[PDB]
DNA sequence: TTTTTTTTTTTTTT
């Protein structure tokens, strides 16, 4: 029943070389100590762990000894149990008092203030198995690649490190922290979760935490508490909303970057979700490297459907890179003082293509448009330059709204289908997947 | 099952005797350390099934009659002997052969007999069920009690022999009760697919249709094939599910859909040139001739039309590619259409870019819906997961889409078509799915006069038939005519006559290697001529006929680069462009 | 002990 097997991992001392590992460093007082505070400070809340500094910080554990167990290849074999045992110890040497925290001030805060008084003091009329360490934290845990060109310190292979493509992600890559790279597709809108989730009770009240695991759970009244219950006949108990919390939810596709890919062979888009202080983060159509945990997710169900149990796993979100995020009067100050601001910036418009300067010369009057009126009444007089191209074939005109709009404010490029009819006046598009009719 | 470690020891001879396997074994042994040594390997071997027949027959055909019976232990023994092999510092697989067969057979026929047999199985790979990953190996860490604690679960389609119903639970806190997490990272996933497979249309013996059928894949064998590709496909087939007996569900007859566990899945007809055959290619290259030498070729029948064979061959290079850097590519490979009168053996000409050409798919008109647009299976299929397939102009990709009826087709497709082109790549809204997805890819196709035989006499204006930007990305009009010539029609006779009663195959052999070896980029001296050519264009063929653009001369680009990888030059070269003003005069005239 | 499904093809129609 359940054969078990010895292996040469173990979480034991591990724990330990984690908490020397936090608020016991230099190089970057060090980072882990008071940032930690900062967080327990209430000025920030994602903890940023590099995995920089986990290589560092061997280069602190071995070179420079005693040597030390391997870690951002531990890290990126297993990539979730990390933040279960690595963040867990962070309850141990954080900052008491912090420093200013109030009480309201902050509303929760005091709920949870008082929820830990009032269990103490309802704790201390009893004394006269505790609230889960995961339950009080206001603080996320990012942790982020190294590319590195102190990665060449080197440990060579075990650097992914590389952010490929979904092609070459696979099934041996389940429970492995890696980079990926892609195209950000249909984006769910952020939605909170959550996590314990405190249910009051009815009679003698105290109190009960179901453990939010997995992605869904039974829910549960009858009566925990030995007062309400067997007596008489049993405490009801319903949930508490602002008892809650919730970690903060937005799943998002990426797509391939389809230069990734086989010739033939569609675009294979994968599963993300989004967790904590790196929400928002992420928005339509946008390349990035994006590193994350990637874990099976199985299933609701069918269930016996599938078989084999074919997981169909998903990722979650970790960190986001992304590429391609007065004295600026005085930036205009040589162009001001150029002289010729309207010719010599007819000819600025578009240096990809050759002549008609006198065509260019009218868009430069569209780049700013302006100014419009308003009559007093009123009744806008635009204001807005219409002005429209004529000719043929090609003539690269599209260059030049190509152009435009690339830099003109506020700019649509568009054609004939091209933007509909509803893609010009607003409708009731169904939305797909995520639901409805938006 | 002391049999099973029979066929094992049995097998067990066989092992080091002969040791001509153990090289690649060893090699496997070795280059995944290399890698290891980096600043990827398979685990699976070919096995040629011919030399087994020199040790034990009586072995021999039952690993094709009862493999489960004979290849787990023999699979067992691939792992086993690997694993006396060094260095310290998984459960593998098998492939095979053939050297077949009875069990030689078709996918256009199966079973009885046929099933619970290791037997190769060839053809049309359609409609690609798209991955998923697949769980198999538990795993759970208990605390404080400690230590590792795991399970392994066998789906039916796992392995081969018949097991008990393992799925689908963790198991979760096994006593005493303490908490296990699932090891993840840790824990063995396999990524599974179904992969069915049509039998060749035109092999089918009469009115009746081709007839798919599926063969799991797993570990390697996904993502090695898209669909459409001609595949040799050997493994066991499987008997699998329940016979509608399982239950009361359903009192009926029907039952037990079925396919093929494995194996090794090989395309079909890339390729290999060692290097006497490869001296030839080169031996060939020297001569400056070749260019006209290789056109005739083309057409073994057909008369002629030199000219147009050559803008095949033009387009049968790909023309190379430049990529802007942080910008829109330039488009290399090159798009043609044929017109003409009927019985100008354009569709004929068409089934010789059929099999040379190394792909792509060629259609008669219709065509649709949006041709190579996936057009959104739906839904799912499955699992509750929306998909998207292949389509024609995607199976496409880099390869030649061809076109009976490029004038029949529907002006709705046509939307895309110039998405075809141009823009060269598939916009996808429908759903759904909003990838755009490379279209690249080399396409010709014939288009009959609009109006009768006036083809020739109507302006090209009206006889067009497909305006209008169709045109312009069109590299090549070809218009070719039915005009009778009693002195030609002389010489159009006896070659035809003698046709019911300079090598192609090489053609191919040499193409392919001219397309990666090598890319001639540009020199100057195309350039100091071209130009002057454009120009005379523009100021001489304006007082004859229309269109002239920029585009027209980006195919002059495209057409001397085109002859460049003819010259096997290592660069382009003035020639090459004189190549190119000899192919757009007989465009226009 | 039950689970869960709207495009694409073709059609007849003002
Ligand atoms: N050298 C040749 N030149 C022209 N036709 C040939 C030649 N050799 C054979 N043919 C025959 O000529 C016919 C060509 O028909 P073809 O024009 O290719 O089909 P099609 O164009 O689809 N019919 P249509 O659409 O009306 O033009 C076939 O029957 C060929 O076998």
């Amino acid at each position: 029943a359940l054969p078990s097997i010895q292996l040469p991992v173990d979480y034991n001392n591990l724990f330990n070389e984690i908490t020397d590992f936090l608020v016991t460093f230099k190089q970057d007082g060090p980072k882990y100590m008071a940032m930690l505070q900062k967080v327990a400070n209430r000025e920030l809340n994602s903890v940023i762990i590099d995995l920089d500094d986990i290589l560092q910080y061997q280069n602190e554990k071995f070179l420079q000894g005693t040597q030390a167990d391997d870690l951002v290849s531990a890290i990126q074999q297993n990539a979730n149990h990390f933040t279960e045992l690595f963040c867990r110890a962070i309850d141990n040497n954080m900052p008491l008092p912090t420093k200013e925290i109030d009480y309201k001030d902050d509303v929760l805060d005091v709920i949870l203030n008082q929820r830990r008084l009032r269990n103490e003091r309802m704790l201390s009329d009893r004394t006269n198995e505790l609230f889960p360490p995961n339950l009080t934290r206001r603080y996320f845990l990012y942790f982020k690649p190294l590319s590195q060109n102190c990665a060449r310190r080197y440990r060579k292979k075990a650097i992914s490190s590389k952010p490929l493509s979904v092609r070459q992600i696979k099934g041996d890559f389940l429970g492995q922290l890696i980079t990926v790279r892609g195209i950000i597709t249909r984006v769910s809108d952020v939605k909170p979760a959550v996590e314990v989730i405190a249910y009051t009770c009815d009679q003698c009240g105290y109190e009960v935490f179901q453990e939010v695991n997995s992605r869904t759970f039974t829910p549960l009244s009858e009566c925990t508490s030995e007062e309400c219950s067997q007596n008489q006949t049993k405490g009801q108990l319903f949930m508490s909303t602002r008892a809650s919390k919730f970690s903060a939810f937005q799943e998002c596709k990426i797509q391939e970057l389809s230069q990734q890919v086989p010739v033939g062979h569609i675009p294979r888009s994968l599963n993300i979700h989004v967790n904590g202080t790196l929400v928002r983060s992420l928005s339509p159509g946008d390349i990035v490297d994006v590193t994350g945990i990637f874990l099976p997710a199985p299933y609701t169900g069918f269930k016996a459907l599938k078989a084999g149990l074919l997981t169909e796993t998903y990722l979650e979100a970790q960190f986001v890179r992304q590429h391609k995020k007065s004295d600026v009067e005085e930036r205009v100050m040589e162009l001001i003082t150029s002289g010729d601001v309207y010719n010599r910036l007819a000819k600025s418009i578009a240096p990809e293509i050759y002549g008609n300067l006198d065509v260019k010369k009218a868009l430069l009057l569209l780049l700013v448009g302006g100014v419009d009126k308003r009559v007093g009444d009123g009744m806008k007089i635009r204001g807005d330059i219409n002005v429209c191209l004529m000719g043929d074939p090609g003539v690269a005109k599209s260059q030049l709204l190509k152009a435009i709009c690339k830099i003109s404010p506020r700019g649509v490029y568009t054609t004939g289908k091209g933007s509909s009819g509803v893609g010009l006046t607003a409708a009731v598009m169904k939305d797909p997947v995520t639901d409805e009719m938006i | 099952d002391a049999v099973f470690g029979d066929r094992v020891r049995r097998f067990q001879e066989f092992l080091d005797t002969f040791t001509s396997y153990r090289d690649s074994v060893r090699s496997i042994q070795v280059y995944n350390s290399n890698n290891a040594a980096n600043y990827i390997l398979p685990h699976r071997i070919i096995i040629s099934l011919d030399d087994l027949r020199e040790f034990d027959r009586s072995f021999w055909s039952g690993i094709l009659v009862e493999p489960a019976y004979f290849i787990p232990p023999a699979e067992k023994a691939l792992t086993d002997l690997a694993d006396s092999m060094d260095d310290v510092p998984h459960p593998w697989k098998l492939s095979f052969k053939g050297s077949f067969g009875a069990h030689a057979l078709s996918p256009r026929t199966l079973t009885a007999q046929h099933l619970n047999k290791l037997v190769s199985v060839e053809g049309i790979v359609t409609k690609t069920s798209l991955v998923r990953p697949k769980l198999i190996r538990s795993v759970h860490y208990a605390a404080k009690t400690g230590r590792f604690h795991y399970r392994d679960y066998t789906d039916a389609t796992t392995t081969l022999t018949t097991r008990i119903p393992t799925p689908a639970i963790y198991p979760t806190e096994d006593t005493e009760g303490n908490k296990l997490t699932t090891e993840y990272g840790y824990s063995t996933f396999i990524d599974h697919q179904r992969i069915t497979v049509q039998e060749m249309p035109e092999m089918a013996p009469a009115g009746q249709l081709p007839r798919s059928i599926d063969v799991i894949l797993d570990d390697d064998l996904v993502d090695k094939t898209k669909p459409g590709d001609r595949v040799n496909v050997v493994g066991v087939f499987k008997s699998l599910g329940a016979g509608g007996m399982n239950q009361s569900n359903s009192n009926t007859l029907i039952g037990f859909k079925t396919l093929i566990l494995g194996n090794t899945v090989y395309p079909l007809h890339r390729q290999m040139l060692t290097d006497f055959d490869i001296r030839n290619i080169n031996k060939l290259s020297k001569k400056k001739d070749i260019f006209d030498i290789l056109s005739q070729s083309l057409a073994p029948s057909i008369y002629g039309h030199d000219h147009i064979k050559k803008a095949i061959l033009l387009m049968l290079m790909g023309g190379v590619e430049k990529n802007l850097e942080n910008g829109s590519h330039l488009r290399g490979d090159i798009n043609i259409l044929m017109v003409g009168d009927p019985s100008t053996a354009k569709s004929q000409l068409l089934r010789f870019v059929l099999n040379t050409a190394s792909l792509a798919i060629a259609t008669t008109g219709r065509g649709s819906s949006g041709v190579g647009l996936t057009a959104a299976v739906t839904t799912d299929r499955e699992t509750g997961e929306r998909r998207l397939e292949a389509g024609a102009m995607v199976l496409a990709d880099r390869g030649v889409v061809c076109i009976d009826e490029f004038d029949k087709m529907t002006d709705v497709d046509r939307v895309a078509i110039h998405e075809v082109m141009e823009q060269q790549t598939v916009t996808i809204a429908k759903a759904g799915i909003h990838t755009t997805l490379n279209a690249r890819c080399s396409v010709i196709a014939a288009a009959n006069p609009v109006f009768g035989q006036y083809d020739v006499n109507r302006d090209p204006h009206q006889n067009i038939a497909l305006p209008d930007s169709l045109l312009s990305r069109f590299d090549l009009l070809f218009v070719v005519t039915d005009d009778i010539n009693e002195i030609r029609d002389r010489s159009i006779s006896e070659h035809v006559l003698r046709t019911h009663r300079v090598t192609i195959p090489f053609l191919r052999k040499y193409v392919q290697y001219a397309k990666e070896r090598v890319i001639p980029q540009l020199t100057q001296e195309a350039i100091n001529v071209i130009v002057k050519n454009y120009t005379d264009l523009r100021n001489d063929d304006n007082t004859k006929k229309s269109p002239i653009t920029a585009r027209t001369l980006e195919t002059l680009i495209r057409l001397a680069t085109a002859h460049a990888k003819v010259r096997l030059s290592k660069t382009v070269n003035k020639v090459d462009a004189k190549v190119a003003a000899n192919l757009l005069r007989f465009a226009l005239l």
